[PDB]
């Protein structure tokens, strides 16, 4: 139980860091996908 | 006595496995249907030119 | 509760990065085949003018 509550906190904060790096690490994915999009919208 | 919800955990684990599968299906379709259509039509234009 | 709340808030932004990829794939493929209808119809149109 206490191993799994520890794992739940660690995993929940790891996922909240990994998705942050996918948004903020570089241009970023969230930037270059909108640059690409706006080419075909144009 | 705090409870971890095993049905939410398994529900998101399933749905992320379905995201990971949708991404693989899109990415493999691009690499069998779309790019093979494109690279053929390109090379058949260039070899008639 | 805040661990769960922030983790679902992360996964919904990963789900949102799938959704932007498949729509931009369909934008690229929609435009690819749009252009070919315009290029085709110009060949039929100019072929008709020879008749005059």
């Amino acid at each position: 139980e206490l191993e799994s509550i520890a794992q739940f906190t660690e995993t929940s904060e790891n996922i909240v860091d990994v998705v942050r790096e996918r948004h903020q690490s570089k241009s970023t994915l969230c930037e270059k996908m909108k640059e690409l999009r706006q080419s075909y919208e144009a | 006595g705090v409870r971890l919800d095993l049905q939410y955990l398994h529900g998101k684990a399933k749905f992320e496995s379905e995201v990971l599968t949708r991404l693989r299906n899109m990415r493999h379709k691009i690499k069998r249907e779309d790019l093979v259509s494109i690279e053929k039509i390109i090379a058949d234009r260039e070899r008639e030119w | 509760p805040d661990c769960a709340s922030n983790m679902d808030n992360a996964l919904m932004r990963m789900e949102s990065l799938e959704a932007e990829m498949e729509e931009v794939t369909e934008q690229i493929l929609t435009w690819r085949e749009q252009q070919k209808t315009a290029f085709q119809m110009n060949s039929d149109a100019n072929s008709s003018c020879i008749t005059a």
